[PDB]
């Protein structure tokens, strides 16, 4: 069960042409990047297994990003019109598209969605035959797209090419992509007073990002301060859960950790 | 516009002369392609533009062929010092990358040895046989377009000033008048069949029209005969009651 | 490296009979597209297939994409005269900027003649021509190797308002001898 | 538009051990729009060579970035992350705590 | 690889 996604962002900067940014992911691994603000804008690798691609790959992708950027400039002009916004405002057009594959490597689902100024705009439905428009401006886009039979056009990449590239990347990156890193776990103790302490359960250097951390007191779930999962910076992730406890009762508390990389769930205690 | 535009539609070139073919893609289309299609054959890729950038020139057959698209809209395909082998339909297409791939109608280029070989058609209409009328109660008019070169014609029928399609078949292929010669002139036939009664109405006017595509305003002509420019040649008949 | 081939080169089929054209690619394709080119026109897109083994039906046309994505077919059930023209396929391979077109199959639809009435008529110039007409579609008209014996090949005209079709060929330079190089019905009328 | 204020987390790549080389991270997430300035501070002063991830966004369209530099933590040195965004009237400073 | 395909909202 794997996935590929491209995320595009165009941002208008009246007085300063729009900026275009692309990132690509396979699962939780960013692999490619493009930034129109760069010294000499080009697609660049961001994961080891993509570095083997020849110059033709980089050149082609670079030219795609440049052409997309120009279309987005035009799309931004249309959107400004649809919403009767003035020529002073900075605005944001976002695109996310790609494919999901099941364990058999076959297409599970395609994705193709857009947002204007942080809010849903238009999205291709799961059937890959119809659109959902978020408002009446989006319906202008919707009608034009229906007239052009846009969803049928999108099927070629979403159902074909997308899955082929995902499969190439899975094979080139087998080591890192098909294998999970289990969390390095441990529990820390932090006195608040002579009467109260924090127990914190750490999960460090795991991949992928999906993880479960729960605290139990005498086996009873304590639903805990839970932080949002954060990047370690080396393509692994980190997260922690903490519970405040009366001093001397630490021994009653256990942290339960669940992760794809663990043969079995882990239970830890402050000792 | 809403469709791909190409000009000229037909071009006669003297061997060794340069030609320039123009293409105007669908409004807003990022992608532009040139293809070459020999008579009766399939399109073959020449070159591809993404906006102004010529990203794939791999199909261009020699240095004599070069394309430009300076403003990422209109494209010009230039063929230097034309040779006979360059005779083909040149198709322009525009797309949004993978999406919306659409062809124009093409430029039909014929490269000829000497412009003195170029001749407009003679056109004649042959009136239905009385025998056919009595035997079948139908009446077939025949149109002959003869003596033309090169094969740059469009035949149409006009009844009372209005183009007709029902009851018509024009030959798909011209005949060689001198099949032994490579400079051969051409001939083509068309049939328009109507009911006997319709033919028998003297108020009915039948015209066979042949649009020929020949030499241009810019071409030099030295020969004594009228310059064989693009022109229409027509022949006609009125219905007859007795 | 890559070749896109189409077979057969041409096909003459009787109105109401079926037509099939086959497209092969030597390399694996991402997707395949089919085009029709009406006589004297240019290729216009019919359909695209993406998935191995995919079958699409578009009116009387059935399109099929093979399991290895190297082969496709276009099938017409009950061909009509209006289906005449060249059918072209085109392959797309990911990574390139190119549509690669097959060599094409030309479809010629022979009309079904309800009431054969083979005849040769003479027509006179408005300012001399012979019309062989109303023969069965099984007739082939031949060209003579004479300096000035011009014979056109047969075409089918359709009197739409009368729901009537007819074959005919034209010869010019006597009508009795004009079509002597052809095998014409024994009962051909020479008025 | 709905403008969303950044969430900020400041943490080390590995558990801090004084004297041992490490990476200092500032993760800014859930913000909109995308314009944002982020500085890493040592003892109040801006760290000059700081690297960052490329702008990406979540399922809800909100943006996220990671700013990082190499550092060697000590017991006396103070580290922080300083963020500027349209939703902030004042630059927001979050101090690094090795226990989080 | 990104999709070779362009559009306009």
């Amino acid at each position: 069960s794997h996935s590929m996604r491209y995320f595009y962002t165009s941002v208008s900067r009246p007085g300063r042409e729009p900026r275009f940014i692309s990132v690509g992911y396979v699962d939780d691994t960013q692999f490619v990047r493009f930034d129109s603000d760069a010294a000499s804008p080009r697609e660049e690798p961001r994961a080891p297994w993509i570095e083997q691609e020849g110059p033709e790959y980089w050149d082609r992708n670079t030219q795609i990003y440049k052409a997309q950027a120009q279309t987005d400039r035009e799309s931004l002009r249309n959107l400004r019109g649809y919403y009767n916004q003035s020529e002073a405002g900075s605005h944001t057009l976002q695109s996310m598209y790609g494919c999901d594959v099941g364990p058999d490597g076959r297409l599970l689902r395609g994705h193709d969605q857009y947002a204007y100024d942080g809010k849903d705009y238009i999205a291709l439905n799961e059937d890959l035959r119809s659109w959902t428009a978020a408002d009446t401006a989006a319906q202008i886009t919707q009608r034009k797209w229906e007239a052009a039979r846009e969803a049928e056009q999108r099927r070629a990449y979403l159902e074909g090419e997308c899955v082929e590239w995902l499969r190439r990347y899975l094979e080139n990156g087998k080591d890192k992509l098909e294998r999970a890193d289990p969390p390095k776990t441990h529990v820390t103790h932090h006195p608040i007073s002579d009467h109260e302490a924090t127990l914190r359960c750490w999960a460090l250097g795991f991949y992928p990002a999906e993880i479960t951390l729960t605290w139990q007191r005498d086996g009873e779930d304590q639903t805990t301060e839970l932080v949002e999962t954060r990047p370690a910076g080396d393509r692994t992730f980190q997260k922690w859960a903490a519970v405040v406890v009366p001093s001397g009762e630490e021994q009653r508390y256990t942290c339960h950790v669940q992760h794809e990389g663990l043969p079995k769930p882990l239970t830890l205690r402050w000792e | 516009g809403a469709g791909v535009s190409q000009s000229p539609r037909y071009k006669v070139a003297k061997r060794g002369q340069d030609v320039a073919l123009r293409c105007d893609p669908i409004s807003g289309h990022v992608s532009l392609f040139w293809y070459q299609q020999a008579l009766g054959q399939g399109p073959e890729f020449l070159t591809y533009f993404q906006n102004e950038a010529q990203l794939d020139k791999s199909g261009l057959p020699s240095d004599r062929f070069f394309a430009e698209r300076p403003e990422g809209s209109v494209s010009t395909l230039k063929i230097q010092r034309t040779q006979q082998e360059d005779s083909a339909v040149y198709l322009c297409a525009s797309s949004l990358g993978q999406g919306h791939f659409t062809f124009g109608s093409g430029t039909r280029l014929t490269v000829v040895e000497d412009l003195k070989n170029v001749f407009p058609p003679e056109v004649a209409v042959f009136e239905p046989s009385e025998a056919e009328i009595s035997h079948t109660q139908k009446a077939t008019l025949v149109c002959l377009a003869t003596g033309f070169y090169p094969d740059h014609v469009e035949l149409s029928w006009w009844v009372n000033g209005k183009e007709v399609h029902s009851g018509v078949c024009t030959d798909p292929q011209p005949l060689k008048e001198q099949p032994a010669l490579n400079d051969s002139r051409y001939a083509l036939s068309s049939r328009l069949r109507v009911s006997a009664t319709f033919w028998q109405n003297p108020r009915n006017h039948f015209r066979c029209q042949v649009q020929f595509y020949g030499l241009s305003e810019n071409d030099e002509w030295t020969q004594d005969r009228a310059k064989p420019v693009t022109q229409i040649v027509s022949a006609e008949a009125w219905g007859r009651a007795d | 490296g890559q070749q896109v081939m189409q077979i057969p080169q041409y096909q003459h089929v009787q109105e109401g009979e079926d037509f099939t054209t086959y497209c092969n690619s030597s390399t694996t394709l991402s997707n395949i597209q089919w085009y029709k080119q009406r006589p004297g026109g240019h290729p216009v897109f019919l359909i695209q297939l993406v998935k191995s083994g995919e079958v699409k039906k578009q009116k009387r046309l059935t399109f099929q994409f093979g399991e290895a994505k190297k082969n496709s077919s276009l099938h017409i059930t009950a061909t009509q005269t209006t289906d005449v023209g060249t059918y072209f396929c085109a392959g797309y391979t990911s990574g390139t900027y190119k549509y690669i077109f097959g060599t094409g199959t030309r479809l010629k639809v022979l009309a079904n003649i309800q009431n054969p009435d083979p005849a040769v008529y003479q027509l006179r110039d408005s300012k001399s021509v012979c019309l062989f007409t109303d023969f069965d579609s099984q007739t082939n008209v031949s060209q003579s190797k004479d300096s000035d014996v011009y014979i056109t090949d047969k075409c089918v005209l359709d009197m739409r308002s009368m729901d009537f079709k007819s074959n005919s060929a034209v010869a010019w330079s006597a009508c009795a001898n004009a079509f002597n190089n052809s095998i014409i019905p024994e009962d051909t009328f020479f008025p | 538009m709905i403008q969303r204020t950044p969430k900020i987390q400041v943490y080390s790549r590995h558990p801090a051990e004084n004297g041992k080389s490490n990476f200092l991270n500032c993760y800014v997430s859930g913000f909109h729009p995308s314009d944002i300035e982020v500085d890493l501070l040592k003892n109040g002063e801006r760290i000059e060579k700081v690297e960052h991830s490329d702008l990406s966004f979540s399922k809800d369209w909100s943006f996220y970035l990671l700013y990082y530099t190499e550092f060697t933590p000590t017991e006396k040195d103070e580290y922080a992350c300083r963020v500027n965004h349209v939703t902030l009237s004042q630059p927001k400073i979050v101090k690094w705590d090795r226990d989080m | 690889s990104p999709r070779w395909y362009f559009y306009y909202l």
